[PDB]
C-alpha cells in the first residue's frame, strides 16, 4: 500500500462510500473523510492539500468531495491520474456526486475502487471495463 | 479505602473514622494495619517484616515495588530490584556497576552500558569499562583509554575494530601509544590517506613502510611540514607491569 | 496595578499618570521596578506625548533619587523613550542635562516632580450637569 | 442506506427474495454499513447462498467486494476452512470464460494476506494468466506480488504457474503494457528487464518501472513519468546556489499557491534573486547566480532596469505582491538598503510634485518623512539628497503638511550638525498658516537651532506666536529650542537675545517678545519649563546650553536600527510588524507509578465485604481531555479479594460527553440498580485540560492589547525566580514561561515571564509573572511575586493565578 | 590557482586569516600533491582540529600538534587531545586533558603508567569526586578500602 484508501465523501460529515483495500481503515475512513473534506479538504481550491499528516487529493462536486488519500507517494502524476480515471467512472454509476445516489451505488463504486487501485497501487479502469464486473 | 459516594469526615474519635455527606448518609471506616504497618516497618529499617506486609490491598506500583529504590546508599533499594530499571539505578547509587551491566543488559540498551562503563572507570578498574564500551561500540574511547590504562594488548584489539569504522580518532591513536607506529600506517593505507600514513611511519624510522605508501599512491616524501616527517617517534610504552584494567580494589 | 490593564489601549493618559506619579514620588512604598517595567512596555506602542513625558520624568526621577539612574540609562538608550521624534528632542535635552551636565539644572527642576499646572477641581461640576443629559 | 447501524434484520429478508435486484441491493447495503463501520455477521448464510457458483458477474462482484474488507470477522455462513465460502466455488469464478468474474475473483483472492485462503489464492493467478486487457496483465503482476507478500517469499510464489507466479513482472517489460509490481523483494531478472523496458515503455507502466529503478544517462527517452524523474536527476548535476532558474519544477509550483496573489509575489522573488547575486548586506539579499541576467550595461536595449522599476512600489500591483516587491527593489540594488530606499521613499513621501503621494492624514505623512530621513542617518550620501526633498515636502503648505515635514527634519539636524543650515529659510515659510501643534513644534525647532544662518526670526515666529491652532506639545518643543546657536546673529526687530527671552516665556515665563507666545503652560505633566529656564548659560550659543543639545543627538544614532531611524519604507514595515512569528461496595487505594517510562495509575481493588460482588469488571474512563491508555483488565472485586490492577493513564485527548471531574474510575459487580459504580483513585485536576502553547514577545504584546490582563493577585512562593517553582507549577496548569517584559537595572529587575497557552476551554491563557525580588530599598512586599493574569474571558486567568504557589502530592502505601 | 596547482598563489588568495573554505579546498589539494608543508598551514588556517591532528600527530616529537588540540582536551574531544601529547614518551598535557574533561579516573590511571607517583594526588581528587557523584559502596575516600586505590596500593 501507498494509497490508504480511495474514498467518496459527502461533506455532511461522513464518508458516504469508501474502500479499504485490505483491513486497516474501517471506521478510520469515515472520521478522516468527515472532518477534512468539509473544509474543502482544508484546500483553497488546490487539488493537493495535506492535513493531519495525510495527503488528500480531491475534486469538489456539489456538497461532495471525491477524495483520494495517501500518506506516501511514488510519483506526482500518478495520484491525480487514478483520481481522474475514478472521475470518469463515478458519473456512469451516480450521475455526478450526490449523497443519496452515491449511497445507492455503494456496490458499484466500491467495486470500481478495488479494481482501480489494487493493494494501494494505482491500476487503470475505464467505463467499458467496469461493465464485465457488474454484468 | 474508597467509598462509592462523595463525603465529609464527621470526625475521628476511635480507630474508626466516621463520615456524613450533604444529604447526610453515613460511611464508616476502620483504620487498617495495611498501608500503615508497611511503612511503620520500613521506617524502622525492617524488610523481613515488610515482606509479609506486602499485600494487594496496598501493593500499588511505587510504595513497595519501586519506592524501595530510593536510597543513595542502597538499603530500601536492595530489597526491590525486580525492575530492570530499578536494578540499573541501584548500581550507580552503590557505585558498583557489576549489577548495572546486567540491568543495563535487561534494559536492552547501549546507553546504559556506556554510562555504567563511565561509572566503572570512576570505581577504578578498566576491564569492566572495556566490556561495556566494546558492546556500546566505543572502540575509539577505548583506544584513548588504553595507554592511559597501560594496556598494549587490549589497545591493539580496539585499533582493528575501529579501523573498519575509519574512526580517525580511534584506530589512529593506538599506533602512537605503542612505541612503534605501524598500526596507523596500514589503517591509513586502507583510508587512502597515503600522506598521513607515510609521515607517521617515516618518523619512527619505518621509512620503508612510509615509502610503500608513497609508491602505491602519489610519491613525494621529501617535503618537511610544520611537524617532522622523519624525526624519531619512539616512546617507551607503559612502564607498569600491572595495568589499570587490573586497577586494585577492595570495594565497600 | 491599574497599568497591568492593557498595554496601549489604556491610552496616553494612564501611562502618563503612573509615569508622572512614579517619577514624582520616587516609590519606596513599592519597588519602582514594577512601575518601570509596566511603563516601559506602554511607551512603545503609545503616542508621542507620553513617550516624551517618560524621558523627562525619568530625568527628574534621576535628579530626585540617585538609585534611579541605572534604570534611566536602560530606558533612554532604547528607540522608544528616546529617538522617535518629539521624544528624541526632549530626550536629547533631558538626557544631556542629566548625563552630561552638572544637574544644577536637573536638581533645580525637580521640586517634587510635580505636574505642569495646578487647576481647581474640575470634575465635580462637570459631572453634575453631564449626568442627567 | 448512508449509515444506519440497526437494519440487519431487514437486510436478511432483502438478501433472498427471489428477485435478483433485491439481493444485489441488500448485499450493497451490507457493504455501505461495514465501510462506515457497523454490524454485519447476522446475515452471512443468506448472503453466501444465492451467488456462489454463478458466472453472473454483478452478485459475484458484490460478494467478491465484501471479501477484502471484513471476510475474517464474519463467520455465520463461512466459518473457518481452507476452501471457505469466499473461495470453493470461486474456483469456478476464477475459471469462467468471462474475464471479468475471473479477473475480479483473482484480484480479491490474491489481495488478502489471509492464511485461510493462502492455497486458493495461489493457483488464482490462472484467472489472469491469459491477458485479455492491460488491466488483466497488470492485475496479474500485482496479484503475484500480493501472493509473495502473503507468506510466500520462497518457492510457493516466485516461478511461473503456467506463465506467472512472480514472472508477469518480467513479461510486462517486453509486453505491450507495463506495470511492475516488483518494487521490492522480487526477481532480479525482472529488475534487469525493466531497465530494457525504459526504452520500449508503456507510460503508466513507466511510472511503475521508474519508482523501482531511476537515473538515466540520456536526456530522456519520452513520456511524463521519465520527464518527472528527470528534473530530480538534473538538480543533482548542478545543486549549486539553488536551482536558480527553475527546471521542470515550474509546472507543479504555480498550483502550490492557487490563492492568488501569493504566486506572483513568490514569482517576483525568484525573478529578483535570479537577476544577480549582489553584496548581500542588510536587505541586499539577492542569491542565485552572479551573471545570468546581469545588471546594468549602457548598450543593453531596452535594459534590465525596466523590470527593476516594478519592484519599486507604492502598491502598483496589489498588497501581497507590494510587500514582496518593496523588499525586492531593496534586495537587487542598493548600497545596503539605504540607496534604493531613498529613491523609493522620495516617490512615497509627501510632495507638491504629485498629489498621488501626498495625503492630509498627518501620521502617515510624518512617518514617510521619517523613513526618507532615516536613510541619511544611515548613510551620508543620503543627507545631501534628503534635505532638498524635505523642503519640497514642506511646499505643500497645508498647516499639517509643513508640520510633519518640520518634525523629522529637526531630528535630522540633531544628527547632522550645521550641515542643514540651508533648510531653515525654506522651513519658516509654512509656519504661518497653522491649525496644529506639529507645525509650531517643528518650525520653532528649525528656526531656533538654525539662528546663525538666518536673521528673520522675530518676523516668522511672531505671526505664529500670536496665531492659534492647537498648542500643548508646542511648549515642550519650543522650550528646549528657541534661542540656539550664535549669541547675536539675527535681527529683524528681535535679535537672537529677544529669542532667548521668547524661548523663556514660551517655556513657562512671561515676557513681551514676538508679540507674546501662543501658550506657556507646557505639555505632559513631567516636562516643565525649568530645566531650560536654568539653561541658556551662555545666551543661545554653542557651548553647554540648548544649542549643544540641539546640535547633538541623544545616544548612538546610526543605521536603521531605529536610532533616529525608521527601518525601511514606512508602508512595507506595517506588514512586517503585523507578523507575530508565533510558534455495589467497592474499596480503592491508589498511587501513580513509573517504571521504564510507563506511566500508570496503580489501583488496588478491595472487597472488604463478605457479600457477593461477582459480575466484577474494572474500567478506567475517558472523561474529556483525560484518557485510559488501557483500563485495568482483571475480573477482580470478589468476596474478600485484594487485587492490584493497573490502569495506564494519558493526559491528552478530545472531549467525551461524560462528566469532566477528577478521574472517573468504574468498578462493576453484582447489583442491578447500581451495577456500575464510580469511585475514586487520587487527584487529577481540571487544569490538565488546558493545552500548552507558547508565545513570542510580539504575540504576547498583541494579545496584551487584544484583551485585558488588569487582574492580578500576588501569589506567595514566587519568592523564587521564574525558572524554579513557578515554571514547574505553571507547566502543570499547561503553561509555559517564555519571553520577558522587563527593563532590569540597579533599581529595576523584577523578573518578568510572558506566558501563553491555548486552553481547550475556548480561551487562550496568558500571564506575566513579576517576581518582586528586591532591587531597591523599598520593595513592593519584598520577595513574593505578583502574577498579572488573563485568559481570553479570564476564566483560565485564575488557574494561572493560584497554580504558581505550591503543588505537591505523594503517598507511601 | 588550485587548477594550475599553484599552491602559493591559491594560499595568498585564501589569505592566512579566515576564508577557511578556501583553505580546506587548498589543504586537500596540498595533501594530494604530497606537499604536507603547504597542507599543515592550510589546515591551521582552516582550523579543522579533527583533520589537522591527523596530518599533524604523525610528528613523533609533537611539534605543532598541541595548539590544534588545546581545545580538544576540555571539549570532550579527548581522543584528539591524547594523540597530540603522547608521541615521544612525554606527558606534555596527557594527564591534563583527562582532568579537564572530568575523566579524572583516566588521569590517575595515566599517572600510574609512567610513574612519577603523581597518582596519589589524582586518585584523591578522583575519590572525592566519587563521594560527590553518589557512590557510597564504592564511595572512595580511603587509600585502598572504598573501591579505588591511591598510590601506595599502586605500583610500577
Amino acid at each position: 500500500m501507498v494509497l490508504l484508501a480511495a474514498a467518496v465523501c459527502t461533506k455532511a460529515g461522513k464518508a458516504i462510500v469508501s474502500r479499504q483495500f485490505v483491513e486497516m481503515t474501517r471506521t478510520r475512513i469515515e472520521g478522516l473523510l468527515a472532518a477534512f473534506p468539509k473544509l474543502m479538504n482544508t484546500g483553497k481550491q488546490h487539488t493537493f492539500v495535506e492535513t493531519e499528516s495525510v495527503r488528500y487529493v480531491y475534486q469538489p462536486m456539489e456538497k461532495l468531495y471525491m477524495v483520494l488519500i495517501t500518506t506516501k507517494n511514488s510519483n506526482i502524476l500518478e495520484d491525480l491520474e487514478t483520481l481522474r480515471l475514478f472521475s470518469r467512472v463515478i458519473p456512469e454509476y451516480c450521475r455526478a456526486l450526490e449523497e443519496n445516489e452515491i449511497s445507492e451505488h455503494c456496490f458499484d463504486l466500491i467495486f470500481a475502487f478495488d479494481e482501480i487501485v489494487a493493494l494501494g497501487y494505482r491500476e487503470n479502469v475505464n467505463l467499458a471495463q467496469i461493465r464485465t464486473f457488474t454484468e | 479505602r474508597t467509598l462509592d459516594l462523595p463525603i465529609y469526615v464527621t470526625r475521628v474519635k476511635g480507630n474508626n473514622v466516621y463520615c456524613l455527606d450533604r444529604e447526610c448518609r453515613p460511611r464508616v471506616l476502620t483504620i487498617d494495619p495495611t498501608e500503615f504497618k508497611f511503612k511503620l516497618a520500613l521506617i524502622n529499617r525492617k524488610y523481613d517484616e515488610v515482606l509479609h506486609m506486602v499485600r494487594n490491598a496496598k501493593l500499588v506500583g511505587q510504595s513497595i515495588i519501586a519506592y524501595l529504590q530510593k536510597k543513595g546508599y542502597p538499603e530500601v533499594a536492595l530489597h526491590f530490584v525486580k525492575d530492570e530499571k530499578t536494578r540499573f539505578s541501584l548500581a550507580l547509587e552503590c557505585g558498583n556497576i557489576e549489577i548495572a551491566l546486567e540491568a543495563a543488559k535487561a534494559l536492552d540498551d547501549k546507553n546504559c552500558w556506556e554510562k555504567l562503563g563511565e561509572v566503572a572507570l570512576l570505581q577504578g578498574n578498566h576491564q569492566i569499562v572495556e566490556m561495556c564500551y566494546q558492546r556500546t561500540k566505543n572502540f575509539d574511547k577505548l583506544s584513548f583509554l588504553y595507554l592511559i590504562t597501560g594496556n598494549l594488548e587490549k589497545l591493539r584489539k580496539m585499533m582493528k575494530i575501529a579501523e573498519i569504522r575509519k574512526d580517525m580518532s580511534g584506530h589512529y591513536q593506538n599506533a602512537l601509544y605503542l612505541g612503534d607506529v605501524s598500526e596507523r600506517v596500514r589503517i591509513l593505507k586502507n583510508c587512502g590517506q597515503k600522506s598521513l600514513a607515510y609521515l607517521s611511519a617515516a618518523t619512527h624510522g619505518l621509512d620503508e613502510e612510509a615509502e610503500s605508501l608513497k609508491e602505491t599512491f602519489d610519491p613525494e616524501k621529501e617535503t618537511i611540514p610544520d611537524i617532522d616527517p622523519n624525526a624519531k617517534l619512539l616512546q617507551p610504552p607503559a612502564p607498569i607491569m600491572p595495568l589499570d584494567t587490573n586497577w586494585p580494589l577492595l570495594t565497600v | 496595578h491599574l497599568c497591568e490593564f492593557i498595554e496601549d489601549c489604556e491610552f496616553t493618559v494612564l501611562a502618563t499618570r503612573i509615569l508622572h506619579l512614579l517619577g514624582q514620588e520616587g516609590p519606596k512604598t513599592n519597588n519602582p521596578s514594577k512601575y518601570i517595567r509596566f511603563i516601559y512596555n506602554r511607551v512603545v506602542l503609545e503616542h508621542e506625548e507620553v513617550r516624551a513625558g517618560a524621558v523627562s520624568a525619568l530625568a527628574k526621577f534621576g535628579a530626585q533619587n540617585e538609585e534611579m539612574l541605572p534604570s534611566i540609562l536602560v530606558l533612554l538608550k532604547r528607540c522608544v523613550m528616546d529617538d522617535d521624534n518629539e521624544v528624541r528632542d526632549r530626550a536629547t535635552f533631558y538626557l544631556n542635562v542629566l548625563e552630561q551636565k552638572q544637574k544644577a539644572l536637573n536638581a533645580g527642576y525637580i521640586l517634587n516632580g510635580l505636574t505642569v499646572s495646578i487647576p481647581g477641581l474640575e470634575k465635580a461640576l462637570q459631572q453634575y450637569t453631564l449626568e442627567p443629559s | 442506506m448512508d449509515s444506519e447501524p440497526p437494519s440487519e434484520i431487514s437486510l436478511k429478508n432483502d438478501l433472498e427474495k427471489g428477485d435478483v435486484k433485491s439481493k444485489t441491493e441488500a448485499l450493497k447495503k451490507v457493504i455501505i454499513m461495514i465501510l462506515n463501520g457497523e454490524k454485519l455477521p447476522g446475515l452471512l448464510m443468506t448472503i453466501i447462498r444465492f451467488v456462489l457458483p454463478l458466472q453472473d458477474h454483478t452478485i459475484k462482484k458484490l460478494l467478491l467486494v465484501f471479501w477484502e474488507i471484513v471476510p475474517k470477522t464474519t463467520p455465520d455462513g463461512r466459518l473457518l476452512h481452507e476452501m471457505i465460502l469466499v473461495c470453493d466455488a470461486y474456483r469456478k469464478d476464477l475459471q469462467h470464460p468471462n474475464e471479468f468474474i475471473r479477473g475480479s475473483t483473482l484480484r480479491f483472492l490474491c489481495k488478502l494476506k489471509e492464511a485461510e485462503l493462502l492455497e486458493p489464492l495461489m493457483p488464482a493467478i490462472r484467472a489472469c494468466l491469459e491477458h485479455r486487457h492491460s488491466y488483466v496483465r497488470r492485475n496479474a503482476v500485482l496479484a503475484i506480488y500480493t501472493i509473495y507478500r502473503n507468506f510466500e517469499h520462497l518457492i510457493p510464489d516466485a516461478p511461473e504457474l503456467i506463465h506467472d507466479f512472480l514472472v508477469n513482472e518480467k513479461d510486462a517489460s517486453c509486453k505491450r503494457n507495463a506495470f511492475m509490481m516488483l518494487i521490492h523483494a522480487d526477481q532480479d531478472r525482472a529488475l534487469d528487464y525493466l531497465s530494457t523496458c525504459i526504452d520500449q515503455v508503456q507510460t503508466f507502466g513507466d511510472i511503475l518501472q521508474l519508482v523501482i529503478v531511476e537515473l538515466i544517462y540520456k536526456v530522456c527517452h519520452a513520456n511524463p513519468s521519465e520527464r518527472a524523474r528527470f528534473i530530480r536527476c538534473i538538480y543533482n548535476l548542478l545543486q549549486s546556489s539553488s536551482p536558480a532558474v527553475k527546471y521542470e519544477a515550474a509546472g507543479t509550483l504555480v498550483t502550490l499557491s492557487s490563492a492568488p496573489t501569493a504566486i506572483k509575489a513568490a514569482a517576483q522573488c525568484y525573478i529578483d534573486l535570479i537577476i544577480k547575486e549582489s553584496d548581500n548586506n542588510v536587505k541586499l539579499i539577492v542569491l542565485d547566480r552572479l551573471v545570468e541576467l546581469k545588471e546594468h550595461p549602457a548598450h543593453e536595449r531596452v535594459l534590465q532596469d525596466l523590470v527593476m522599476d516594478i519592484l519599486r512600489v507604492l502598491s502598483t500591483p496589489d498588497l501581497e505582491v507590494r510587500k514582496k516587491t518593496l523588499q525586492l527593489a531593496l534586495d537587487l540594488v542598493s548600497s545596503r538598503n539605504v540607496e534604493e530606499l531613498v529613491i523609493v521613499l522620495k516617490k512615497e513621501v509627501i510632495k507638491t510634485n504629485n498629489v498621488s503621494e501626498h495625503e492630509d492624514t498627518d501620521k502617515y505623512r510624518q512617518l514617510l518623512v521619517r523613513t526618507l530621513h532615516s536613510c541619511s542617518v544611515r548613510f551620508p550620501d543620503m543627507a545631501a539628497n534628503v534635505i532638498p526633498v524635505l523642503m519640497e515636502f514642506l511646499s505643500d503648505s497645508n498647516e499639517a503638511a509643513a508640520a510633519d515635514v518640520l518634525e523629522f527634519v529637526r531630528e535630522a539636524i540633531q544628527r547632522f550638525d550645521n550641515l542643514r543650515m540651508l533648510i531653515v529659510e525654506k522651513m519658516l515659510e509654512v509656519f504661518h498658516a497653522i491649525k496644529s501643534v506639529k507645525i509650531y513644534r517643528g518650525a520653532l525647532w528649525i528656526l531656533g537651532e538654525y539662528c546663525s544662518t538666518k536673521e528673520d526670526i522675530q518676523s516668522v515666529m511672531t505671526e505664529v506666536r500670536r496665531s492659534l491652532g492647537e498648542i500643548p506639545i508646542v511648549e515642550s518643543e519650543i522650550k528646549k529650542e528657541a534661542g540656539e546657536l550664535k549669541p547675536e546673529e539675527e535681527i529683524t526687530v528681535g535679535p537672537v537675545q529677544k529669542l532667548v527671552t521668547e524661548m523663556g516665556t514660551y517655556a513657562t515665563q512671561s515676557a513681551l517678545s514676538s508679540s507674546r507666545p501662543t501658550k506657556k503652560e507646557e505639555d505632559r505633566p513631567p516636562l516643565r519649563g525649568f530645566l531650560l529656564d536654568g539653561d541658556f548659560f551662555v545666551a543661545a550659543s554653542l557651548a553647554t546650553t540648548l544649542t549643544k543639545i540641539a546640535l547633538r543627538y541623544v545616544a548612538l544614532v546610526q543605521e536603521k536600527k531605529k536610532q533616529n531611524s525608521f527601518v525601511a519604507e514606512a508602508m512595507l514595515l506595517m506588514a512586517t510588524i503585523l507578523h507575530l512569528g508565533k510558534s455495589d461496595p467497592v474499596y480503592a487505594e491508589a498511587y501513580v507509578h513509573v517504571n521504564q517510562y510507563d506511566i500508570v495509575l496503580d489501583v488496588l481493588v478491595v472487597n472488604q465485604t463478605s457479600d457477593t460482588l461477582q459480575n466484577c469488571t474494572l474500567e478506567l474512563a475517558t472523561l474529556g481531555d483525560l484518557k485510559l491508555v488501557e483500563k485495568p483488565s482483571p475480573l477482580t472485586l470478589a468476596p474478600h479479594d485484594f487485587a492490584n490492577i493497573k490502569a495506564n493513564v494519558k493526559v491528552a485527548s478530545t472531549e467525551n460527553g461524560i462528566i469532566f471531574g477528577n478521574i472517573v474510575y468504574d468498578v462493576s459487580g453484582a447489583a442491578s440498580d447500581r451495577n456500575c459504580v464510580v469511585l475514586s483513585d487520587i487527584h487529577i485536576d481540571i487544569m490538565d485540560y488546558i493545552q500548552p502553547a507558547t508565545c513570542t514577545d510580539a504575540e504576547f504584546r498583541q494579545m496584551w492589547a487584544e484583551f485585558e490582563w488588569e487582574n492580578k493577585v500576588t501569589v506567595n512562593t514566587n519568592m523564587t525566580d521564574l525558572n524554579d517553582y513557578l515554571q514547574h507549577i505553571l507547566k502543570s496548569t499547561n503553561m509555559k514561561c517564555l519571553t520577558p517584559e522587563k527593563a532590569l537595572s540597579g533599581y529595576c529587575g523584577f523578573m518578568a515571564a510572558n506566558l501563553y497557552a491555548r486552553s481547550i476551554f475556548g480561551e487562550d491563557a496568558l500571564a506575566n509573572v513579576s517576581i518582586e525580588k528586591p532591587v531597591h530599598q523599598g520593595p513592593d512586599a519584598a520577595v513574593t511575586g505578583h502574577i498579572r493574569i488573563r485568559a481570553k474571558s479570564q476564566g483560565m486567568a485564575l488557574s494561572l493565578g493560584d497554580k504558581i504557589n505550591l503543588s505537591q502530592k505523594k503517598t507511601s502505601l | 590557482a588550485l587548477q594550475l596547482g599553484e599552491l602559493k598563489i591559491a594560499y595568498q588568495l585564501a589569505v592566512e586569516a579566515e576564508s577557511e573554505q578556501k583553505w580546506k579546498q587548498l589543504a586537500e589539494l596540498a595533501i594530494s600533491k604530497c606537499q604536507f608543508s603547504l597542507a599543515q598551514e592550510c589546515l591551521h588556517h582552516a582550523q579543522d582540529y579533527g583533520g589537522l591532528l591527523l596530518l599533524a600527530t604523525a610528528s613523533g616529537n609533537a611539534s605543532m600538534v598541541n595548539k590544534l588540540a588545546e581545545g580538544a582536551e576540555r571539549d570532550g574531544k579527548n581522543n584528539v587531545a591524547f594523540m597530540s601529547y603522547f608521541l615521544q614518551g612525554k606527558l606534555d598535557a596527557c594527564l591534563e586533558l583527562l582532568i579537564r574533561t572530568g575523566r579524572l579516573p583516566e588521569a590517575a590511571f595515566l599517572a600510574r603508567t609512567y610513574l612519577p607517583s603523581q597518582v596519589s594526588r589524582v586518585v584523591k581528587l578522583w575519590r572525592e569526586n566519587l563521594s560527590k557523584v553518589n557512590q557510597k559502596a564504592a564511595e572512595s575516600l580511603a587509600d585502598p578500602t572504598e573501591y579505588e586505590n591511591l598510590f601506595p596500593g599502586l605500583k610500577e
